[PDB]
């Protein structure tokens, strides 16, 4: 409804006046505001908190709906280690909001791409196989995420990758021709960056269950295809709005963005994960069997993964406990790190 | 004095950041005082300060008589020209001399009493006559329950870019009319006369049947005045490539006003950068009957029109960065279509420039766009459900 | 003793990069101020500037 009316009352008034209703959280920092989530970082007593504030301009809008299945969400991700749901909605934090809270992380993977120190190339495909495990964590729980791009994915500051924002709200399929929608709802970070899988364009005549119909597994695959086409180019999009639309009609392609990958064995990845046809498109899973030793190596599953899963527990090693740890298992990680 | 009063009255930073409320109001004291502190000549502005004060005030008190819903349109008309001509309640007719809130050189004396109606809108904006010092009368509308500060910032960046441009000499006789907001929901606007381009088409049928009637002259191409139509492509020019760069949204011929002499303005400006209520909007305000006026694109006018737009679009990307600076100051003002997406506000005015093309490639861009605007007709079809929606509303 | 927001908690949450910081350090050198009024940049590097 805020797309057709338009009305500037609430989003005048919008992002610090919320907090000063709100008690357990303080405003921190804006981190973006867009016509949909008004989206800030707050303090609070479990620590950073990222709030994506949503203006209800409508009250005939059935949020309920989508009340409903984020708490579903949630207790299906509750497991998954490398992905961090939405904890929180409260549908009534404000007379005309509502409010999504999540978990802050210490860098989006579209910053880390750029800050220091840079990502080794093995530290490149640390990220990429979990970023499969993550779509792969959460397809094997029965969530599809719908918007995996580098501001989504989120790593912290020991490369844990967190996949984050999943979009059950945002549509499943987009108009061709009428960007409304996309710029609604995906375009967020304005970099017209169009990673949504091509079979979810789809022509006026096929289209309201257009835009809550189950998401498709092999939707996320495109989208997580192209994240790691984008981290190994170190930022360089694989698509663009209008080049995505273009590759649906087969009329593009990126092979100059693609070149542009110095691992061959991730090059071929990607080309299959990017691939048009949804059915051509395997389970994440398939990729990681694919990818063992081929481009992930073999320490990523047997010692690294399960070793790391140790500190992405809530049971908290505190900084003082995590290096006490790992000093007592020194010995026994040099072993499985160097043969 | 009026901008920082703005910010005073602004009763919602009084609540959502009461820090920079009082700082506006520690600037105010601080003016207040620096004025005292002046020469004897600079003291009386602060005199004259608030005057206008004072005087605002009790035309506010007036439309606020007005707004109480005490009959119909004429008794509301009666209230009003009664109370102006109060010379002992209000003396609004002859109050002391006051230099005008709007423009200041044009001085004061009063309202003339006999001249003040509400245009037929829910808005009720009030046009009124000022009786200046050098006796002739000055046109004003005024306006109450209306923010006049999103209007406010995209006349005062449209009249930088009109001066800009005639620094080039480029002067494609915009009308950068002046607004001023006194308050959050009260200002003025500059009255230019004028007959919205909806209306002319309801009464003379079109723009070049319109400028045969006012303007009539067998010299130029269509039977139009060669100074008249010469105005008219420049000020279309003018119009499309600031309204695209703005990303001005609306395009009900209602608010496109065409003056006699044929320079086009618009005047609504509820919706700008990038948004209008109506989905998959034409990319710039170039509907067809603006291009008819010029009788099509054969015409020599289309000719001309093109070279213009392109010229008068590359000479504003020589003064993006002027422009740009001059929104990310804006970032947090408070107006409307800024507060929606605020960081994403300077980056949509910069998408405009296309400042990545090369000067060659900006022209082919600029004229693809225009060369395909003409046939994004879907504005002119949906415009007909806005009338009927207005139908109800009269 | 107890978290629900905060799942996967990130003791470097708000501490300074301490490596971005010493690249700072390194490659903004003010002791290069006596010699920069001799040397300029290149063809390749007037360019790029
Ligand atoms: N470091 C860090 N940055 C964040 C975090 N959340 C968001 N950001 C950044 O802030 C921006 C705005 O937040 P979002 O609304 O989530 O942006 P987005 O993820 O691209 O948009 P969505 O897909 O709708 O969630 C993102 O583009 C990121 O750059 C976070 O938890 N940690
Ligand atoms: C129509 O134009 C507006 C449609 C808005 C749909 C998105 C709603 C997002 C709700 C998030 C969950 C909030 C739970 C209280």
């Amino acid at each position: 409804g805020n797309q057709l009316a338009g009305i500037a009352p609430s989003q005048i008034l919008s992002v610090e006046s919320y907090f000063s209703d709100i008690h357990d959280f303080e405003y921190d920092k804006s981190l973006g505001s867009t016509r949909f989530f008004k989206v800030a970082r707050a303090k609070h007593r479990e620590g950073l908190v990222v709030v994506k504030v949503f203006a209800i301009q409508d009250p005939t809008l059935p949020l309920t709906s989508y009340k409903q299945e984020l708490e579903e969400l949630k207790i299906r991700l509750n497991s998954a280690q490398n992905c961090l749901p939405f904890q929180k909605a409260s549908e009534k934090a404000s007379e005309k909001a509502a409010m999504l809270f999540r978990q802050y992380v210490r860098d989006n993977l579209y910053d880390r791409i750029s800050t220091r120190p840079f990502l080794n190339n093995i530290e490149k495909r640390w990220i990429a196989f979990q970023i499969l495990t993550a779509v792969d964590q959460a397809h094997k729980s029965g969530v599809r995420h719908g918007d995996i791009k580098t501001e989504n994915v989120m790593v912290t500051s020991w490369n844990w990758v967190l996949l984050t924002d999943f979009a059950s709200f945002k549509p499943t399929y987009l108009p061709e021709d009428n960007p409304a929608d996309f710029n609604y709802f995906f375009d967020t970070s304005r970099r017209r960056t169009c990673y949504i899988a091509p079979e979810r364009f789809v022509d006026g005549g096929m289209f309201n269950q257009r835009t809550r119909g189950e998401l498709k597994r092999a939707m996320d695959i495109f989208s997580a295809g192209c994240v790691i086409a984008e981290l190994f180019t170190e930022g360089v999009p694989l698509f663009d709005l209008s080049q995505l639309l273009a590759y649906r009609n087969g009329h593009f392609f990126p092979e100059q963005v693609l070149n542009k990958i110095e691992d061959h064995s991730i090059r071929e990845l990607v080309t299959q994960m990017i691939h048009r046809e949804p059915d051509k498109r395997l389970e994440a899973e398939d990729y990681l069997k694919q990818q063992r030793g081929n481009a992930f190596p073999e320490i990523f599953y047997t010692f690294l993964q399960p070793y790391m899963a140790q500190f992405a527990k809530e049971t908290f090693l505190s900084a003082d406990e995590r290096i006490l740890v790992i000093r007592k298992d020194l010995g026994n990680i040099i072993h499985n790190l160097c043969g | 004095y009026w901008y920082v009063i703005v910010e005073c009255e602004d009763q919602d930073t009084q609540q959502r950041d009461p820090k920079t409320h009082e700082m506006y109001l520690n600037v105010m004291r601080r003016f207040s005082q620096a004025l005292l502190k002046g020469d004897k000549s600079v003291r009386v502005m602060r005199s004259l300060l608030a005057a206008q004060q004072t005087f605002v005030d009790r035309l506010v008190h007036l439309m606020k008589a007005v707004q109480r819903e005490s009959g119909n349109r004429k008794k509301k008309n009666e209230r009003l020209q009664a109370l102006l001509g109060d010379n002992e309640k209000m003396n609004l007719s002859d109050v002391e001399l006051i230099p005008l809130p709007l423009e200041p050189q044009v001085k004061i004396r009063g309202i003339i009493p006999e001249t003040a109606t509400l245009f037929k809108s829910a808005l009720m904006p009030a046009q009124l006559f000022f009786k200046t010092e050098d006796g002739g009368k000055y046109p004003v509308i005024f306006k109450h329950g209306d923010d006049l500060r999103q209007d406010q910032l995209i006349l005062q960046i449209i009249s930088l870019m009109d001066k800009l441009l005639r620094k080039e000499n480029l002067d494609l006789k915009l009308t950068p009319y002046k607004v001023l907001a006194t308050s959050t929901k009260h200002g003025f606007m500059q009255f230019i006369q004028s007959v919205p381009v909806a209306e002319v088409l309801d009464t003379e049928g079109s723009i070049q049947n319109f400028f045969r009637k006012y303007a009539p002259s067998e010299n130029g191409p269509n039977g139009i005045s060669a100074e008249v139509m010469d105005t008219y492509v420049k000020s279309c020019a003018g119009y499309c490539v600031i309204t695209y760069i703005l990303g001005v949204g609306d395009r009900h011929l209602d608010n496109l006003l065409l003056t006699k002499t044929g320079k086009l303005f618009h005047i609504d400006f509820g919706y700008i950068l990038g948004r209008d209520p109506k989905p998959l909007p034409p990319p710039m305000k170039l509907n067809k009957e603006m291009v008819e006026g010029m009788g099509g694109t054969q015409s020599e006018q289309y000719q001309e029109f093109r070279k213009q737009c392109y010229t008068a679009f590359l000479h504003l990307r020589r003064y993006s960065n002027l422009i740009l600076n001059l929104f990310s100051l804006m970032v947090d003002a408070n107006i409307p279509d800024i507060a929606l997406e605020p960081d994403k506000t300077v980056k949509k005015v910069q998408d405009k420039f296309r400042l990545d093309l090369s000067d060659e490639e900006a022209v082919h861009y600029m004229q693809s766009l225009i060369d395909e605007s003409v046939h994004a007709l879907f504005a002119a079809v949906v415009e007909q459900i806005h009338k009927f929606a207005q139908y109800w509303r009269k | 003793t107890s978290f629900e927001l905060v799942k996967v908690p990130d003791p470097q949450m708000s501490m300074e990069n301490l490596v971005e910081s010493k690249h700072h350090k390194l490659a903004r050198s003010l002791r290069s101020g006596p010699s920069d009024h001799d040397l300029k940049p290149n063809a390749a590097t007037r360019d790029q500037l």
